[PDB]
RNA sequence: UAUGAACUCUUAGAGAAAUUACUUAAUAAACGAAGUGAAUUGAAAUAUCUUAUUAACUUCAGGAAAAGAAAUCAAACGAGAUUCUAUGAUUAGUGUGAACGAAAAUAGAGCAGCCUAUUAAAAUAAGUAAAAUGGCUUUAAAGCUGUUUGAAUAUUGUGGG
RNA sequence: UAGAUGUGCAUAGUUAAACCGAUCAUUAAAAUAAUGAAUAGUGUCUAAAGUUAGACCCGAAGCCUGGUGA
């Protein structure tokens, strides 16, 4: 079954992993933004 | 910004060989000659050939 | 008046034909007392026959004809539709040349 | 013997600009190994490659290539 | 590569990337760079190893490996016989170090030398030179031998005699530095 | 038909995008070409084959790109660039099989030729054509290609098919 | 005005195949010696079908490629 994996989770690790700068500055991150931007998402990251 | 790009695009003209520079100089002279024209006398002689081969 | 009608037939040809004749005029249409060698056209000075290949004097290399064999057949076909086939220079694609070679030598 | 063998290079034709001992006299044309010409002679300006253009300027033809003279003495 | 220093020329043999960094000793004015004209056919989008050597027209080729009995296809690679030789340059007068294939070594002998192989104007050769061969071509154009050879070949073609060269600019910076 | 204004981020540098700090800093996706290139699947198993020069990824490029005015096809008559659609054709042919699969030609959409290219390019093309070998493609030809070698000079019959 | 243009099917069969042909093939020469095969097609509509496409509908575990996450 699922586990409580978000216990003790901080919001500084959310910007370093799934933030916006982590995606525009990486080759594989531009795809995610372009993919999410083509679908029409508002929340491109974090 | 464009003057430094057209000068950067034609910057390899200083690396041309004597033969390349010679062929590029002839086009200017050949293009300046223009196209030959057909005088009324030559046109009249061409019509005779057309009429002779069409009407007789 | 007849001369005016003749000039209206030469100007009725397609520009493709008029362009070729302007730079490669045969001796027939030249002035009566003109000489073929003199007052040549700038195109004629480069090569007397644009359809035949020419060996460049300075460099011993043959230059392709100005008009390829495919284009030689399009002018002969277009020149034969307006009865101006007697003006084009010698060509293997000429209807009379193809026929003469067959009768002379055969298969 | 066979109808096909290993393809081999016979060398490069060069005209000696000097008079190297044990090979040939000056202005001698022959086929030498590419290694010696490329690494020893050409840098020292001891010979020159006999390109088709060179043959024309010198007036000679391809039927003037000689053989190496190992016995040559200065 | 680590290229020798031209005997009487301030300009160094260009780098593999195209930069021509001058020594600290040579005085250079504010924001002065030696730029080589762009390669007409641009770099080689594949096999970037060929953008830094004389590879002619050879690249890394992909094909199959076939079994003796069942003829099962497996992908493999064919690499060009790339070496690293020191080729003599009559114009420069030194041993230009570069990576050249064995097929281009026979072309250097066929045309009469590295200098003759770099000055070829045919389209098939300019494509074989590549970005690196285009930098060595530019370099030998600055030498006085080639400059005095092209000026003599223009008199035979009926061309006017041929402003300041790159060697003079660097020479004038050594004079202006003392004033 | 003109005209004032039009903030911040993506988008100077840094950073936890819409902040800092500066400054009259600024360009998504799909579509195109090349490179690389599978497997499910079918063959009632399965290796060749098929799926498939597919999907996907990488680079580069423009509003389109690519291709393009015959070293093309035809067959003893002749056609006359490229591209798109249909027929030719469940054909020729290939393959043990399963299956894969042309071209000439015809009709239509378009039509344009040229090197003095209407944007500025040949002094007519040599490590090239081609050969052996290892592969791709493929009908054994032609075409692409790593390695080792390596020509000829125009119908007055030279060179390719 | 005038002339031409545009897949296809049938109109002749026979044989591996062509020549041949109301005849053809085998008989190593041929020959009523023997044996087999000869006469309405074509287009359209309606419906039912064979074939290739997902192919009457729903359902795997798994395989490969590209990305995501410590
Ligand atoms: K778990
Ligand atoms: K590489
Ligand atoms: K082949
Ligand atoms: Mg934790
Ligand atoms: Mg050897
Ligand atoms: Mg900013
Ligand atoms: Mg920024
Ligand atoms: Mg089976
Ligand atoms: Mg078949
Ligand atoms: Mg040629
Ligand atoms: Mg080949
Ligand atoms: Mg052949
Ligand atoms: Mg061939
Ligand atoms: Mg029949």
């Amino acid at each position: 079954g699922p586990r409580p994996t978000m216990s003790g989770a901080t919001r500084l690790v959310q910007k370093r992993r799934h933030g916006f700068l982590s995606r525009v500055k990486t080759k594989n991150g531009q795809k995610t933004l372009k993919r999410r931007l083509a679908k029409g998402r508002l929340r491109l990251s974090a | 910004e464009e003057q430094e790009k057209e000068a950067k695009k034609s910057a390899a003209k200083a690396m041309l060989t004597p033969v390349q520079e010679y062929n590029r100089k002839q086009r200017e002279l050949r293009r300046a000659r223009g196209q030959p024209a057909l005088t009324e006398e030559m046109l009249a002689k061409i019509g005779e050939v057309v009429a002779r081969n069409k009407l007789g | 008046a007849t001369v005016k009608q003749h000039v209206q037939l030469a100007l009725s040809l397609p520009p493709r034909l008029r362009t070729f004749l302007a730079r490669y005029p045969p001796a027939s249409i030249l002035p009566a007392g003109a000489d073929p060698e003199t007052h040549k056209t700038p195109y004629q000075e480069e090569s007397p026959n644009p359809f035949m290949p020419t060996k460049h004097p300075i460099t011993g290399k043959w230059h392709n004809p100005k008009y390829s064999l495919r284009r030689q057949a399009e002018l002969v076909k277009l020149a034969q539709e307006h009865g101006v086939e007697e003006l084009l220079p010698f060509t293997r694609k000429l209807n009379e040349e193809k026929l003469r070679k067959r009768v002379e030598l055969g298969l | 013997a066979s109808h096909r063998m290993r393809l081999q290079d016979q060398g490069v034709v060069v005209r000696l600009l000097e008079d190297i001992p044990k090979f040939g006299r000056k202005h001698a044309i022959f086929r030498i190994e590419r290694g010696r010409m490329r690494n020893e002679w050409f840098p020292k300006n001891k010979a020159e490659y006999m390109t088709p253009a060179r043959f024309q300027e010198l007036g000679l033809t391809r039927d003037a290539i000689g053989e190496v003279d190992r016995s040559f003495v200065i | 590569y680590h290229q020798p220093r031209v005997p009487s020329s301030a300009i160094p043999i260009p780098n593999v990337s195209g930069r021509v960094p001058l020594p600290d000793s040579t005085p250079v004015p504010e924001d002065f760079k030696i730029e080589i004209p762009s390669y007409p056919y641009g770099p080689r989008r594949v096999y970037h190893q060929s953008n830094t050597g004389l590879y002619g027209s050879a690249l890394i080729r992909f094909g199959n490996n076939v079994s003796k009995r069942n003829e099962i296809k497996t992908r493999r690679k064919w690499r060009p016989n790339v070496q690293q030789k020191r080729l003599w340059s009559k114009s420069l007068g030194v041993f230009v170090r570069t990576r050249v294939t064995t097929r281009v070594l026979r072309t250097i002998d066929k045309v009469g030398g590295l200098d003759e192989y770099l000055l070829g104007h045919k389209a098939a050769r300019v494509k074989e030179l590549g970005p690196w061969g285009w930098m060595l071509r530019w370099r030998i154009m600055q030498t006085p031998e080639i400059r005095e050879r092209f000026a003599k070949e223009r008199e035979a073609l009926g061309l006017p005699p041929r402003e300041k060269s790159l060697e003079e600019q660097l020479r004038e910076f050594q004079v202006a530095g003392i004033q």
